[PDB]
RNA sequence: AAACUUUCAACAACGGAUCUCUUGGUUCUCGCAUCGAUGAAGAACGCAGCGAAAUGCGAUACGUAAUGUGAAUUGCAGAAUUCCGUGAAUCAUCGAAUCUUUGAACGCACAUUGCGCCCCUUGGUAUUCCAGGGGGCAUGCCUGUUUGAGCGUCAUUU
RNA sequence: UUGACCUCAAAUCAGGUAGGAGUACCCGCUGAACUUAAGCAUAUCAAUAAGCGGAGGAAAAGAAACCAACCGGGAUUGC
RNA sequence: AUAUUGGCGAGAGACCGAUAGCGAACAAGUACAGUGAUGGAAAGAUGAAAAGAACUUUGAAAAGAGAGUGAAAAAGUACGU
RNA sequence: GUGGAGGUCAGUGACGAAGCCUAGACCGUAAGGUCGGGUCGAACGGCCUCUAGUGCAGAUCUUGGUGGUAGUAGCAAAUAUUCAAAUGAGAACUUUGAAGACUGAAGUGGGGAAAGGUUCCACGUCAACAGCAGUUGGACGUGGGUUAGUCGAUCCUAAGAGAUGGGGAAGCUCCGUUUCAAAGGCCUGAUUUUAUGCAGGCCACCAUCGAAAGGGAAUCCGGUUAAGAUUCCGGAACCUGGAUAUGGAUUCUUCACGGUAACGUAACUGAAUGUGGAGACGUCGGCGCGAGCCCUGGGAGGAGUUAUCUUUUCUUCUUAACA
RNA sequence: CUUGUGACGGCCCGUGAAAAUCCACAGGAAGGAAUAGUUUUCAUGCCAGGUCGUACUGAUAACCGCAGCAGGUCUCCAAGG
């Protein structure tokens, strides 16, 4: 059982918030009934449903922030790339490709020609 | 030490939970090689040294 | 009576738990751990202690974050998500 | 009597009980059980009955 | 051979002086404008025994000429100085017992 | 003559040798370059219906989201619509997240679950007191902004 | 009086950046002794072990203030 | 072009075969000792499948004697030989 | 003769390979080889060559296991146990009753600090431990239990430790704790576009850590649990911090009066700054005073002895913090 | 008898901690009344007081002496003859 992720994504934040506070309610009363019956595996689906809603709530919030910071430098660090420490510090392909005027003229004038040795 | 720090009392709780025999349903799983709780401790023979 | 009678007077922990390694080797008076070198920034380690390095080297723990870096590298550190092929 | 998260203090416990159960709290006593959990002793005002609240929660 | 005793004192592990009960460093009043141009007056308040010192201390109270405070000095008591005695320190002080000419 | 000792054989003991297996190790060869202040390695404590350990994970806690596969898991119970399907699985993959207290560890400390300060907000008849929620306050150094200090020093005055 | 310059500070000032781990290989510093010499001090073990600082998938070196003495060769690296 | 007892991914051996081979084929850097730096094990094999002995009887009970499963209880969780 | 490798005997083998036992047999001088018989259940051999971690009685050899000694040495300090009943299959050791004893208040009592860590208490339970025993347990299995504005920590500083500014050291790090520092907040008022910069003024230690016996704000009594209490319940208090309203006080001589005086009261403005006090203190001897305990009279209740005597012997009659 | 306390006396070439914290005084900046003020060291009146330890032994058995070892381990209360 439990709530599925895809149909939650069609909701809004207030509906999700109402869903969450409702979800936390039964987990309370399932927990008090857990000590009554010898076993109750139904609580597992309840807790997972809370996680699914919480992920959905977070997912919507970040995307709206991403749209807010779209198209301008200095985005929040957690929304940046998490490749490595080294790669983030590495030279970008633009700056690595930069070359002085003296060398650019030599490359354009004298590139490595394609030659064949048969005759 | 009746008057003890919370850190020591936190190590207290885990030791209480550790000291418990093997659950019986562990015996019945397929390819079960565990015979008993080998890491059992008792206050008379082994001290925690914490 | 340096033997049994003297052994009875041992009730003062010279060391306690280390905040960094949790070994019960933190010297209370010296305020320095004798195992991991806390509070010094560098972790205590010696090349003559070949066994000692092996006990606390990387791999003996969880690699809470470094487990997946090889998996991430194999995919070339892709970004985004799948597309329901 | 309630089991409470070890990060909660008496202010939060008093705040929460009157929230979920809409019942005023006289005083709160807390202790750490030997198993590592926190146990809260919440005393309700004489205007309210603990037994009536207890089975309303679902245990008695 | 083993390090002999007189060497071992220099490290100052247990050979430092026991200074718990001393009332303070017995120094004269600092040399300022008043003393090198005139004289200043003081009052002997306490004649205290100093721990580890045979001579007694004289505890003289002075007035700060620049701020309204009551700078208190610790002298080494000379034979014949009594409590409540006025003490004169400075270049123009009269030659009397306890003065700091 | 019996008992007893000793020798031998059968059976039975003690003990675990030999024989036969081997998800292990060792050695050699080939390919790749990927840790961390966007918080590493390591530590502590916790999380399952029934778990002590190993493994997994972090109050979203043997896990959530996404994709692929296509009907399970299993010791028991339970759950079934999940079965011609946006769909079982302790499945595989893995790009989105969560990630307790720590730790280079960064408000100050730490043998304490100690003590602070700033902003927004809520309640307590409150800018000052108290409490709750959220976000912050390390060191060195670089570039740039702002405010400055120095008869170090110029010009400009009256 | 006003405005510059130079030097030096302060900002929870706008951006960054360094610290730790691993260390088989790599770049340096520091640095022994056992042992051999049928003893032993120079020597040898050894410009090694331990210790300390610093990177990458390689590092380092690298295009002669070179080798040569020949009819001269021609960065570095390795067999 | 060179190095690499580390890390990741692979292929092999006139290598070793549970007192061997890594200390560790197993909940091994674990249990355990030391105040501490550190030191540091032992421990693999029922059976094809638990089919792990229903039931009767003696005993307070553990168990024994029967009965039974099994190709084999001269395989009975102290289990290959 | 052994482990492994190349080649061959289209070698042996679940109709039983290897291994193990066999005063059963055969061959070789021997190292050894072959067969029969019992157990056994999955691989192994003959020959030509190759290769080695290849042959054990010793090494006070290593690891593991087992003997004689041997049912032996022995289980003898701490004065001491006995009868009956109950549970129980089983009682010298368990429970209860009775009896005899001991510790004898610098205890075998009642609590604590360091340490231990659930040993505390309950239920069931005796396979191993309690060097006999065991129905018992500090054992085994399953659970319960630790409540604080006033008790401690947290706060302060002591001997001491230890950053920063600095200066050494190749470096890990060392020295130093106010030192060759541009080392900050304190309060009042203005502004009510408005939040707080300008108005001012003020001050000079200049991190931090360091005591569960040093210093320190404030709680007592009664009752309750299987196990908690100065923490829980009832009652009665106190301290700190903060918002305040009333009453009281004082004022037209604006910030009170009285007493000669020591001084008294219900209050009875007071910033910067300075001074003082408390915190804050050795040891011994005797003396005075207080509290508790001990002794004892009268009386008010209860119990014991009573062949005889004993207005007798023992016991209850208590009053916290705070005002 | 134990203990607290007061006033004393003896002893020293020994004269027998510091800090946090609280109060008072000196001071007179400032603010203050009459148709109304001033006053929160007087009384009453309201609210809050977080966090962590709290069980038990403390020893011829709960600590260290490999152990249920005649050993060692700081302290409080102490009836009658
Ligand atoms: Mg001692
Ligand atoms: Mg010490
Ligand atoms: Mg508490
Ligand atoms: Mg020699
Ligand atoms: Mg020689
Ligand atoms: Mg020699
Ligand atoms: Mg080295
Ligand atoms: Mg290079
Ligand atoms: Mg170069
Ligand atoms: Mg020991
Ligand atoms: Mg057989
Ligand atoms: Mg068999
Ligand atoms: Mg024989
Ligand atoms: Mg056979
Ligand atoms: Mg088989
Ligand atoms: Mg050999
Ligand atoms: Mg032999
Ligand atoms: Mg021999
Ligand atoms: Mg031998
Ligand atoms: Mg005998
Ligand atoms: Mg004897
Ligand atoms: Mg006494
Ligand atoms: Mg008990
Ligand atoms: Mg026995
Ligand atoms: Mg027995
Ligand atoms: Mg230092
Ligand atoms: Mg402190
Ligand atoms: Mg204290
Ligand atoms: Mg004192
Ligand atoms: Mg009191
Ligand atoms: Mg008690
Ligand atoms: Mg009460
Ligand atoms: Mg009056
Ligand atoms: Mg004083
Ligand atoms: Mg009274
Ligand atoms: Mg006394
Ligand atoms: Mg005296
Ligand atoms: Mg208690
Ligand atoms: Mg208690
Ligand atoms: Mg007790
Ligand atoms: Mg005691
Ligand atoms: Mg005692
Ligand atoms: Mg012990
Ligand atoms: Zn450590």
């Amino acid at each position: 059982a439990g709530v599925k992720a895809y149909e939650l994504r069609t909701k809004s934040k207030e509906q999700l918030a109402s869903q969450l506070v409702d979800l936390k309610k039964e987990l309370a009363e399932l927990k008090v009934q857990k000590l009554s019956r010898p076993s109750l595996p139904k609580i597992k689906t309840v807790r997972k449903s809370i996680a699914c809603v919480l992920t959905v709530i977070n997912e919507q919030q970040r995307e709206a922030v991403r749209q807010l910071y779209k198209g301008k430098k200095y985005q929040p660090k957690d929304l940046r790339a998490k490749k490595t420490r080294a790669l983030r510090r590495a030279l970008t392909k633009f700056e690595a490709s930069q070359v002085t005027e003296k060398q650019r003229k030599k490359q354009i004038a004298f590139p490595q020609r394609k030659y064949a040795i048969k005759a | 030490a009746a008057q003890k720090s919370f850190r020591i009392k936190q190590k207290m709780a885990k030791a209480k939970k550790q000291n418990r025999p093997l659950p019986q349903w562990i015996r019945l799983r397929t390819n079960n090689t565990i015979r008993y709780n080998a890491k059992r401790r008792n206050w008379r023979r082994t001290k925690m040294n914490i | 009576g340096k033997g049994t009678p003297s052994f009875g007077k041992r009730h003062n922990k010279s060391h306690t738990l280390c905040n960094r390694c949790g070994r019960r080797s933190f010297h209370v008076q010296k305020k320095t751990c004798s195992s991991c070198g806390y509070p010094a920034a560098k972790t205590r380690s010696y090349n003559w202690g070949a066994k000692a390095k092996r006990r606390h080297t990387t791999g003996t723990g969880r690699m809470r974050y470094l487990k997946h870096v090889s998996r991430r590298f194999k995919n070339g550190f892709q970004t985004g998500s799948a597309s329901k092929a | 009597v309630f089991q409470v998260s070890m990060k909660a203090n008496k202010y939060q416990i008093k705040k929460a009980v009157k929230e979920l159960y809409e019942v005023d709290v006289l005083k709160v006593n807390t202790l750490v059980r030997p198993n590592g959990t926190k146990k809260a002793y919440v005393r309700l005002t004489a205007d309210y009955d603990a037994l009536d609240i207890a089975n309303r929660i679902g245990y008695i | 051979g083993r390090v002999i005793r007189n060497q071992r004192k220099g490290a100052g592990s247990i050979f430092t002086s026991h200074t718990r009960l001393r009332q303070g460093a017995a120094k004269l009043r600092t040399l300022d404008y008043a003393e090198r141009h005139g004289y200043i007056r003081g009052i002997v308040k306490q004649i205290v025994h100093d721990s580890g010192r045979g001579a007694p201390l004289a505890k003289v109270v002075f007035r700060d000429p620049y701020k309204y405070r009551l700078r208190e000095e610790i002298f080494i008591a000379n034979e014949g100085v009594h409590t409540g005695q006025f003490i004169y320190a400075g270049k123009k002080a009269s030659l009397n017992v306890g003065n700091v000419l």
